[PDB]
RNA sequence: UCUUUUAUCGAGAGGU
């Protein structure tokens, strides 16, 4: 019904065997692959979004759009209101109370800081923005994917993501 | 005229027929480019910005 | 894409026969399902008549897409087309 | 022989092979054969016994009776088949012999099934198939056929529904196990008609005609006169009853 | 509007692309298997579960919903079946392509005979549509006389250096002669297709590009059959005689035959074998394969049918003046059609008709009720289908139809906005006018039509020339449009007034004929 | 069952001269009995659905082989009209 | 996993509303269609980025039927699992054969046999958890999961996952 | 292209076939009409 | 209404009239077909609303076409004779 | 509240 911006990928003579979907081998179809194409056949790359940027982004689009609805003229469910029907109310509003109580940071500057960090795969790198580690066994065990990059400069990003990293 | 051979020739060379002719796009049943089915008719927009807004899509 | 801007359009202004017809055709067809007629509505009923009285002051609102032979085209607006 | 010069030599390798004699002989008591003649034609029969020469073998069979229903048979008009009867047969129409035993129009029926005599040459003994129909002669949700979706034992039949989990059953592991209820996959109209009638008004009156149609008000009447069927009022008709012409009061 | 409601987003052809059957494809596509040769179960009405009438096929009677699928007989497009062989066998459209390809190609290692070494052969490899290619290639690969177990120090392509024999052609059997090596004897055997199978199916596929064929489309080792589809009963149906009596059309005697040959060709070779019983009966069943899709198979008798007539091979269904291409796609049969006699009137204008009151009564014309003439709608609906002017049918949105003539109290009817009328052949209605045989452009132009009593059509004599007509007991048709885009169509194209100027010699057509003329002067 | 009027028929399925027979009327009511209630089906012999005449002349005898055997006979007038071709 | 997906949905528009208003009810509707519905080649479509700007274009008049084509080009953020994928989730039901733990927009359930035999199911407590020592999971407790299994019922997709391993159980 | 096809075969079903003329001639052969003209749409190699 | 007729509603130009003629006011048809294969073989079902082309394991690439009843007939025929007919909605060059 | 049936193959005699 809804599609995207994919086609082509056409069957041929052979049947690929790498087509599962596997998060710890950077499988992830071919939906989400690296290289992309956007509304009007431009190369692009893939945009993952871990959970401060996320958060951020939301309540950015949905105050826009409350805004915006009100001609010109906040919170998690009452923005959740400015869309329609009930699906994007319950979902919507769990996942603004979800990627709420897991704010590794509550401000676009210091998102423009970490966003100054990361730039590696844009999964791996939404990923170091994701999950908050301790050591590097973590980042490594959680994300097997960091192991043949061979480039590490880890530990002070665990060390600038957690000294940075607001309170709860 | 010759048809089933025709048939064979194009069956074992995977011809690509690609459906411009007349005969072609009337023996399935569609609008057969000629006269009338050169163009489009693309609805307007800017000329509907000309109607009172009283008759909008709600 | 292969669109063509409103300075390089080559193809020629006066509205063919064909074009004439398949609006006629398609404009009646819209009057008869309630459309919004866009004249003063008189002492005709038929639906050609009030698509060819439309057609005769110019009120008709659509767009002619020329397709150029190779894959291209041009889009024209019916009330620029001079009507012979 | 075929004038065309057609012989062929045949090699001395070949030879003795032209003269083998010769596994089929098949057909054992209890088995079941298919009947090759008669109105039991394509039935499936057990085979009863055989007689002592070597030639017909007595068959159990499905009978095919009408109870002398229509007396005073062919393949192409044979009855269904249906157990013997013996109540229906004393009702209806009957010699008892033993136990379970009756001969019924000069065929031998026990407990219900025929016994006659085919010759072996009448039957088919190799490559049977049964049919379909001779396999079947010879707390809502629980009980519905249920395919897991994210488990591990195929489909199964709901045996309980809790509230977050369904004891389904394994068909071919027959192993009851507790699953998800979301991961279970469910798997004439009027009295006048064709009567007679005359007409009274109009350009037609004096004619004969007969009510082909008479929806409502409007009836169609058939002219004998001119080949033409014409829409008259049911007021303008006189329609014949026990005496004479009357008026629509018939 | 007549299909019930899908899901599926509607589109249209583009591109047709052909290309050979490969036989896993078929184990793919069909969803049973035959095996029994006899029609029905066993006098017990349905069918046999596994014989050429399995319920799983296509279902053509009034209950049966179709088991595979599920929709009734007016739904289902039918389903592929494939029955399977104890042995391989040619296909008789192929036979001399494969004799050329046994030709090309060396007779054991399966290696395209000369390489890009040689000049001709170096430019032959570029072409670009294939059967010229095949042309050049086929050109040069009719004289390697050896598979090269080298190249043309020491290069080997990978040939075994077996000398080639020659392939020749016989009714419907190969042979190959070997003149052994100055001439020592030739043996002239028999390539049976599993050999030819077991040798194109090593073909490595640069050489299937080489040849002209494609890797997924066009693969030689395809054109000899192995398995075979079976086509659903919407193909072939069958007709009931005398009520009581109902025959087979002919595919379905073919495919019990061709099975019955299987069945026959299975046990031969399972156990007593005398050698020339095989061969002979697997020939009879190539025989039978081939007069499945050939009947003038130039070369051998027609197989006849039970009665004594020519079998109706499929290869005859399409080809002709009456097949399918001819018949039924081409110059299908229509309807809202008119076939009467001509009579002329001297009292209409240029472009009107005469039709008779009973063609207006039958031909109809649906309308869409609006707000500018529910009215008439509304009285023409009072004066039912047998009164002109009058309505017929009456079309509600959904699908529904009301029928005025067995419907009684109609009187009860009110015409909401959106819904269709079959009313009668009015006054002024433009209708498309026709005679047989049309040449020039001009003998199809649109009338006006003018109700008049009486039987026969009118027109005027002014529109004598381009028909070609005399009212000598001449016969012309009339067919009317449906939609409005159609009638706006015909009204602005195929008039007469428009067409009194001919293309083909810059000069009028329509003068004046006979008395107006001598009446004149 | 066909459609048109059953109506006309006699007893033993003959229609009698004299009666007037227009679109699709039954004149011959024959059938034909079901292989082995509700157990026989229809065989009849409609009047050709242009024609409207009167029924002039029956006949009813036997065949070669020994069972029965009916003709019917309808007859009309017709008149010139406009249509109608002519010659010298 | 979270994206920024370029979608394009066709709204065939009827020539009825053909009103002074058309990109607006075009808007309408396709906020009334895709916000939210899942995809299995997309998962669960969330919310769409800008969406009062979107170049809806121009419409090719079907010939033959009157209607409209529209093609919408817009931009979402959405959700789609993967076999494999470490996850967060916040639980909402406990069981005796599993537990089921809310990722977003839909729910995975976790079986028994995918759970630590430490973790026991205890009816008793109020509320009902897993418990342990040092462990505790009740209803809405954050748990780190592992996306091992995805079905496509074509409407919407279910997932299932498992914590018998390092680094996945309570946080 | 059909209204070139047509507007060349419409005269043709209006002429002689076998035209005769120069035909009380022997030393004087020519082919006209029908004949002629199936001569040049075939590109026939050999002409009378 | 014979080729000559057709040729003749070409000379005119009316190419709507001659898709009418040739499918309403005739024989019309619905075929559902996959997008992969390509192929007439999909086992469809609708008050259900559920499909499948088990050729490729096909559940969500697939198009209903509106075509006449003779060309199904003769595509069923060439697949009869292991001759067969791909059709697609898109071209590709 | 509808609906409502015309085998098949082949041969011949005809009308523009
Ligand atoms: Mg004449
Ligand atoms: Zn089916
Ligand atoms: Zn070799
Ligand atoms: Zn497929």
């Amino acid at each position: 019904v809804s599609t995207s911006t994919v086609g082509a990928r056409r069957r041929r003579a052979k049947q690929q065997v790498d087509d599962e979907e596997n998060a710890t081998l950077l499988r992830l179809g071919p939906e989400f692959a690296l290289k992309q194409y956007d509304h009007d056949g431009n190369e692009h790359d893939l945009i993952a979004l871990s959970l401060s940027e996320s958060r951020l982004l939301i309540r950015e689009a949905l105050k826009a759009r409350s805004r915006a609805r009100n001609g010109g003229v906040i919170d998690d469910d009452e923005l959740a209101k400015v869309t329609s029907g009930a699906v994007a109310n319950g979902v919507v509003k769990k996942t603004l109370d979800y990627l709420n109580t897991f704010a590794r940071f509550k401000d676009e500057e210091t998102c423009t800081a970490v966003d100054q960090l990361l730039h590696l795969h844009p999964f791996e790198i939404a990923q170091l923005s994701s999950l908050g580690c301790e050591d590097v066994d973590e980042a490594i065990t959680l994300i097997p994917s960091l192991a043949a990059k061979k480039e590490v400069n880890l530990q002070r990003i665990l060390d600038e993501l957690n000294r940075l990293e607001d309170p709860y | 005229e010759e048809t089933v051979e025709i048939l064979f020739e194009a069956g074992a060379a995977a011809e690509l027929d690609d459906c411009r002719g007349v005969s072609e796009n009337v023996m399935l049943g569609q609008l057969a480019p000629m006269g009338t089915g050169a163009f489009d008719v693309m609805i307007d927009e800017k000329l509907l910005t000309s109607l009172p807004a009283d008759y909008a899509p709600t | 894409e292969l669109a063509i801007l409103k300075e390089e359009r080559t193809t020629t202004p006066y509205l063919t026969k064909y074009e004439r017809a398949r609006i006629l055709g398609t404009r009646a067809l819209q009057i008869s399902m309630n459309a919004p007629v866009l004249v003063d509505i008189e002492g005709e009923t038929d639906p050609l008549q009030i698509a060819m009285k439309e057609l005769s002051q110019r009120k008709i609102p659509l767009v002619i897409r020329r397709y150029l032979p190779d894959g291209s085209y041009e889009d024209w607006g019916c009330d620029e087309l001079i009507v012979d | 022989v075929f004038s065309n010069n057609s012989k062929f030599l045949v090699g001395i390798v070949e030879y003795k092979d032209l003269l083998r004699p010769v596994s089929d002989v098949k057909l054992t008591r209890g088995s079941y054969v298919r009947v090759k003649n008669g109105k039991f034609k394509g039935d499936l029969a057990q085979v009863d016994e055989v007689l002592e020469n070597g030639l017909e073998a007595r068959l159990k069979l499905v009978p095919r009776l009408d109870y002398g229903k229509d007396l005073s048979y062919t393949s192409k008009f044979r009855p269904a088949q249906r157990l013997f009867s013996e109540a229906e047969a004393r009702v209806h129409e009957i010699r008892r012999d033993r136990d379970g035993f009756v001969t019924y129009g000069g065929e031998e029926y026990y407990e219900g099934f025929l016994y006659k005599t085919f010759r072996l040459q009448n039957l088919i003994v190799n490559s049977i198939n049964p049919t379909l129909n001779e396999l079947s002669l010879f707390e809502v949700k629980v009980g519905d056929t249920v395919r897991e979706f994210t488990g591990e034992r195929r489909q199964g039949t709901i045996l309980h529904v809790y509230r977050n989990f369904l004891f389904l059953r394994s068909r071919e592991i027959v192993e009851n196990q507790g699953v998800f209820v979301t991961s279970s996959n469910r798997v004439g109209r009027d009295p006048t008609l064709n009567k007679t009638v005359k007409i009274r008004q109009g350009g037609y009156k004096g004619k004969i005609g007969i009510v082909k149609e008479a929806n409502g008000d409007r009836f169609r009447v058939e002219l004998h006169n001119p080949n033409k069927t014409i829409p008259i009022p049911c007021s303008f008709l006189l329609i014949e009853s026990t005496h004479g012409w009357v008026p629509y009061e018939d | 509007s007549q299909f019930p409601y899908s899901s599926a987003p509607l589109r249209s052809v583009k591109e047709v692309q052909f290309g050979l059957l490969s036989p896993e494809e078929i184990r793919a596509i069909s969803v049973v298997k035959i095996e029994y040769p006899e029609i029905m179960d066993e006098s017990r009405q349905r069918p046999r579960e596994g014989g050429l009438n399995d319920p799983k096929l296509g279902s053509i009677d009034r209950n049966f919903k179709c088991q595979t699928c599920g929709e009734g007989m007016a739904e289902c497009p039918g389903h592929f079946g494939h029955m399977e062989l104890a042995k391989p066998v040619f296909h008789i459209g192929f036979i001399p392509k494969i004799k050329k390809v046994c030709e090309c190609i060396c007779m054991n290692c399966g290696k395209l005979l000369l390489d890009e070494t040689n000049p001709t052969m170096a430019q032959a490899i570029r072409i670009r549509d294939p059967k010229k290619r095949f042309n050049a290639v086929w050109q040069l690969c009719k004289t390697k006389m050896v598979c090269e177990a080298d190249a043309p120090k020491v290069v080997s392509r990978g040939g075994c250096g077996n000398t080639q024999p020659v392939v020749r052609k016989d009714g419907m059997k190969l042979w190959g002669t070997w003149k052994k090596s100055r001439d020592a004897q030739p043996e002239r055997k028999l390539l049976t297709p599993g050999e030819i199978l077991n040798v194109f199916k090593h073909i490595s596929p640069e050489d299937c590009f080489r040849l002209g064929f494609n890797e997924d489309y066009a693969r030689p080792e395809w054109m000899i059959i192995t398995v075979l589809p079976v086509p659903p009963p919407q193909v072939r149906p069958s007709i009931a005689m005398d009520e009581t009596t109902q025959g087979q059309d002919d595919l379905t005697h073919k495919l019990s035959d061709i099975l019955k040959a299987n069945i026959n060709v299975q046990k031969l070779e399972m156990d007593g074998s005398p050698q020339h019983i095989i061969n002979e009966v697997e020939q009879l069943l190539q025989f039978h394969v081939a007069t499945y899709m050939d009947n003038d198979i130039a070369g051998q008798p027609q197989a006849l049918q039970k009665s004594g007539r020519p079998v109706k091979a499929i290869r005859a269904r399409l080809k002709g003046k009456e097949g399918r291409l001819r018949g039924n796609l081409m110059g299908k049969r229509v309807d809202f059609s008119a076939r009467t006699v001509i009579s002329g009137d001297p009292n209409l204008e240029l472009d009107q008709v005469g039709v008779p009151i009973s063609i207006a009564k039958t031909l109809s014309y649906p309308e869409t009720v609006t707000q500018y003439n529910i009215h008439r709608l509304t009285e023409y609906v009072r004066n039912g289908p047998n009164e002109h002017p009058g309505a017929k049918y009456v079309i509600r949105d959904n699908g529904d139809r009301i029928d005025l003539r067995y419907h009684k109290r109609a009187g009860d009817i009110v015409l909401q906005y959106g819904w269709k009328v079959e009313r009668h052949l009015m006054d002024d209605d433009p209708v498309l006018f026709n005679r047989q045989p049309s040449l020039h452009k001009m003998s199809m132009m649109a009338h006006r039509v003018k109700v008049m009593p009486y039987s026969t059509f009118r027109l005027n004599l002014s529109v004598t020339s381009p028909y070609n007509a005399d009212f000598d007991g001449d016969e012309m048709n009339l067919h009317v449009p449906q939609s409005e885009e159609t009638r706006a169509e015909l009204s602005q194209l195929c008039a007469v007034p428009l067409q009194i100027v001919s293309p083909q010699s810059n000069k009028p057509v329509m003068g004046i004929v006979q008395d107006t003329l001598c009446g004149v002067r | 069952l066909k459609h048109g009027t059953y109506e006309k028929l006699d007893e033993d399925g003959l229609i009698a001269p004299g009666v007037r027979v227009s679109g699709d009327d039954i004149i011959i009511g024959k059938t034909t009995p079901i292989p082995p209630y509700h157990t026989k089906r229809d065989a009849s012999t409609p009047l050709r659905s242009t024609e409207n005449g009167i029924v002039d002349q029956v006949l009813l005898t036997t065949n070669q082989e020994g069972l029965k055997f009916v003709k019917v006979r309808m007859r009309t007038t017709k008149v010139p009209q406009i249509g109608d071709k002519f010659a010298s | 996993m979270f994206f920024l997906k370029d979608l394009s949905l066709i709204l065939t528009l009827h020539p009825s509303y053909f009103g002074p208003q058309m990109n607006q009810y075009l808007r309408e509707k396709l906020l009334t269609d895709v916000e939210g519905t899942c995809t299995g080649q997309f998962g669960y479509i969330v919310t769409v980025l800008d969406g009062m700007n979107i170049d809806v274009g121009k419409g090719r008049i079907i010939p033959g039927s009157g209607s409209a084509e529209f093609e919408v080009k817009y931009r979402a953020v959405v959700w789609k699992p993967f076999k494999g994928e470490v996850v967060d989730a916040i639980v909402s039901n406990v069981s005796p054969i599993g537990f089921f733990a809310d990722v977003g927009p839909l729910n995975v359930f976790v079986s028994t046999r995918l759970i630590p035999d430490n973790l026991v199911y205890n009816p008793s407590n109020s509320p009902p958890a897993y418990m342990s020592n040092d462990e505790l999971i009740t209803k809405g407790s954050k748990v780190r999961l592992k996306v091992v299994g995805t079905r496509t019922d074509v409407n919407e997709i279910y997932a299932i996952g498992s914590i018998k391993e390092d680094f996945l159980g309570a946080i | 292209g059909v209204i070139a096809a047509q507007s060349i075969g419409e005269p043709a079903t209006q002429m002689t076939l076998n035209t005769f003329h120069y035909a009380g001639v022997s030393s004087k052969n020519v082919t006209l009409g029908v004949p002629r003209l199936k001569e040049i749409l075939n590109v026939a190699k050999n002409i009378k | 209404f014979g080729e000559m007729e057709r040729d003749c509603m070409i000379a005119h130009g009316a190419a709507g009239f001659l898709k009418e003629r040739l499918m309403e006011a005739s024989d019309a048809f619905r075929v559902h077909v996959c997008g992969i294969c390509g192929l007439m073989s999909v086992i469809a079902n609708l008050k259900k609303n559920q499909f499948e082309c088990r050729s490729c394991k096909n559940k969500t690439n697939i198009y209903q076409l509106h075509i006449p009843y003779a060309a199904k007939l003769l595509f069923q025929e060439l697949m009869a004779m292991n001759i067969a007919p791909r059709l697609y909605t898109e071209r590709s060059g």
